[PDB]
């Protein structure tokens, strides 16, 4: 039984582009294609590695024979699956998410205090946005009063902005308001390809 | 006339089973094609779950689901049929519903239905207006999860950012930010719109500086 | 032997005469091709699925096949009647029609029965196009690109051979043209003898039988060609040079011909055994009556 991937790629509007599928013990030609949308049901373009369904563009094209399998596609406008179908269990590959290029950007930063019903809550939450930072690596240090915290601080990272193709950061501290006392203001730094911009 | 599939819900359930799940095929012949589904998880969709002969009586389960999963299907009705007992918070899933060629790939696929299997409160969302130009607005402690979040009805969709939810300790979490002109803020403040359709809960509260 | 009591000799091929019906088992030749297929399912393990197809598909066509038969079977036991009173003149006496209007419904009767056989496995017809293209998208499984090996497809052929050799052609051979020489002879007798006798319903019940055995040589006749071109293809592949490996898609090739090579063989036997033994009964009443039409003249 036999399965892998590879970490995802990036490239720009529009080139041609290889996906890589390996996997353990030869399937010959048994390997599939399915097409992925953000927030839509998986659709099959490829089959036994060389043989596209009716409904495909003909940009897609597949190749490859018993280990190694490559998907190259000649023009583009997201996440691709390989499968091998031969023998069980039929294992997809993990998926290589897509992302396209475009100039550097520098990340917006903004400090928001926490709401007025949530310190009569109890809680205290103070969250800071750093947005439309071009490339996805980024970092982000806590620091209150001046003093850095490495607890409590919960982000999440947008998906890839399809229309300007700038990534989102969100970063949240919670914490009780028997500790929002410490400090009366607060700031948010964060590392990236500048300059520290701490704000 | 057209290939398609439809699925059940779906939505949280608790772990002692209690869920069946059912799939509609219309424009083609439902016997000569075989029938499967599809598990889905945030990182997926490598798992498969089992498929069944144009007869019914030869279906083949995963090894690890075999015990508390049956696969069954109706070849009068054009119904494709599972069946899950002892349900598990792995069992939680995405499903897919798919047509089988006989070369074992999968042609077609079925919309999806979303399985939940834990043992969480629905719990509604407490909504608190962000104020500093960005302007954000911060959902807290919300089950289950499925939400969306609207800006001025749906007036503005250009900067608008939504960020993925977090699941903390027991509860999920997401916070989402605007980005308007500075001029336009006077003239026009507008809430936040979240809506919870799993605890059927859409309350808004107006940014306030 | 009074009259003919089976009529199991009717067949009717398609316009497009790819598809040829025959009233026995498994009525379609394409059956016998996949029933022989099963047996190259067997040696690859990534053909182990077909057996569900030919378990189900295949199972369920010659049982609906066989099916859309019975639905003739009352319209034939009409027609099967009209021939009994058409070929012995004891008989015909009792009718007392006309013996042209009489010969008129069996034409109308022989295509409708025909007609029959053709028309009710029409939607049975797309299904062996069906099965048979599935196959090819099945055949797609092998775990070979360009490396097929040839091995399977030709110890097929050494067996084959055998059960080739069974079958005596060359009796066969002899069988048909002394008969058709009988056949000869006697309609070129009949054409100077139906000036010679005035009475025609003894000569014309034998005119019958005589027309009716003539559409019973061309089936036995078309038949031992294709058996003839069966055994001569599948004998000149084993003649031909052998490759080891050849290529995914055409080893798909390789593999439909010699199964379809082979199925109108194993087809071509079962008709070609029973026309003959209807051949022999038909020219038994021929003679039953030669020694009734010699004896009246005299007295």
């Amino acid at each position: 039984v036999m399965t892998q991937s590879q970490k995802f790629m990036s490239t720009s509007i529009g080139v041609r582009v290889s996906v890589t599928c390996k996997a353990s013990q030869n399937v010959g030609t048994n390997v599939a294609w399915y097409q992925q949308k953000p927030g839509q049901s998986p659709k099959a373009l490829i089959y036994s590695a060389s043989y596209r369904n009716s409904g495909v563009p003909d940009r897609f094209t597949g190749s490859g024979s018993g280990t190694e399998f490559t998907l190259t596609i000649s023009n583009v406008q997201a996440e691709y699956f390989c499968q091998q179908y031969d023998s069980y269990p039929y294992p997809f590959g993990g998926g290589t998410k897509l992302e396209i290029k475009r100039a550097d950007a520098a990340p917006t930063v903004s400090i928001f205090p926490p709401s007025s019903e949530q310190l009569t809550s109890g809680g205290a939450s103070v969250v800071c946005f750093l947005n439309n930072f071009y490339p996805k690596d980024i970092n982000v240090k806590w620091k209150i009063d001046g003093s850095e915290r490495q607890n409590g601080v919960l982000n999440s990272w947008t998906d890839q902005d399809s229309k300007d193709s700038t990534y989102s950061m969100s970063s949240t501290l919670t914490l009780t308001k028997d500790e929002y006392e410490r400090h009366n203001s607060y700031t948010c730094e964060a590392t990236h390809k500048t300059s520290t911009s701490p704000i | 006339c057209e290939v398609k599939l439809v699925e059940s819900e779906g939505g949280l359930v608790q772990p002692g089973s209690s869920m069946n799940l059912s799939c509609t095929a219309s424009g083609f012949t439902f016997s000569d094609y075989y029938m499967a589904w599809v598990r889905q998880v945030p990182d997926k969709g490598l798992e498969w779950v089992a498929s069944v002969s144009y007869d019914g009586s030869i279906t083949y389960y995963l090894d690890s689901l075999k015990s508390r999963f049956i696969i069954s299907r109706d070849n009068v009705k054009n119904i494709l049929n599972l069946q899950m007992s002892s349900l598990k918070s792995e069992d939680t899933a995405t499903y897919y519903c798919t047509r089988v060629t006989v070369v074992d790939s999968f042609d077609y696929w079925g919309q999806g239905t979303t399985l939940t299997v834990s043992s969480a409160k629905t719990t509604a969302p407490s909504v608190y207006p962000l104020a500093p130009v960005t302007l954000g607005c911060l959902v807290k402690g919300y089950f289950p999860e499925p939400v969306t979040l609207t800006w001025n009805s749906g007036s503005l969709s250009s900067g608008v950012h939504t960020f993925p939810a977090v699941l903390q300790s027991d509860l999920y979490t997401l916070s989402s930010s605007v980005t308007v002109t500075s001029s336009t803020w006077p003239s026009q403040s507008i809430t936040c719109n979240v809506a919870h359709p799993a605890s059927s809960t859409k309350v808004d509260k107006k940014i306030e500086p | 032997t009074n009259t003919t009591d089976n009529i199991d000799y009717f067949d009717i091929s398609d316009e497009s005469n790819y598809y040829l019906i025959s009233q026995l088992r498994p009525h379609f030749s394409n059956i016998y091709f996949f029933d022989e297929f099963k047996r190259y399912a067997s040696y690859h393990t990534e053909i182990k699925r077909y057996e569900d197809i030919h378990k189900t598909k295949v199972n369920s066509l010659l049982n609906e096949a066989s099916r859309a038969i019975g639905i003739c079977n009352r319209a034939k036991n009409t027609v099967k009647g009209l021939i009994n009173i058409l070929e012995n003149p004891q008989k015909f006496k009792t009718q007392r029609e006309s013996y042209d209007v009489k010969l008129r419904q069996y034409e109308e009767k022989k295509e409708a029965f025909r007609g029959c056989l053709l028309n009710k496995n029409r939607k049975n017809l797309d299904q062996i196009k069906k099965i048979n293209n599935e196959i090819r998208d099945l055949l797609e499984k092998l775990k070979c690109s360009q490396d097929c090996q040839t091995n399977v497809y030709f110890d097929m052929i050494k067996i084959y051979l055998v059960d080739f050799k069974k079958m005596p052609y060359e009796n066969y051979d002899t069988f048909i043209k002394q008969y058709k020489n009988s056949y000869l002879s006697g309609v070129d007798m009949i054409r100077k003898i139906e000036k010679q006798i005035d009475n025609p319903v003894t000569i014309n019940a034998i005119k019958f039988t005589q027309k009716e055995m003539g559409y019973i040589i061309d089936r036995f006749e078309y038949h031992l060609q294709k058996v003839k071109h069966s055994i001569d293809q599948v004998t000149a592949l084993s003649d031909g040079v052998k490759p080891k490996q050849v290529t995914k898609n055409r080893l798909k090739e390789y593999y439909f011909n010699i199964g379809n090579y082979y199925s109108i063989f194993k087809f071509g036997k079962d008709s070609l055994n029973m026309l003959n033994k209807a051949l022999i009964h038909k020219e038994k009443i021929v003679h039953n009556l030669l020694g009734e039409l010699f004896g009246h003249l005299e007295e």
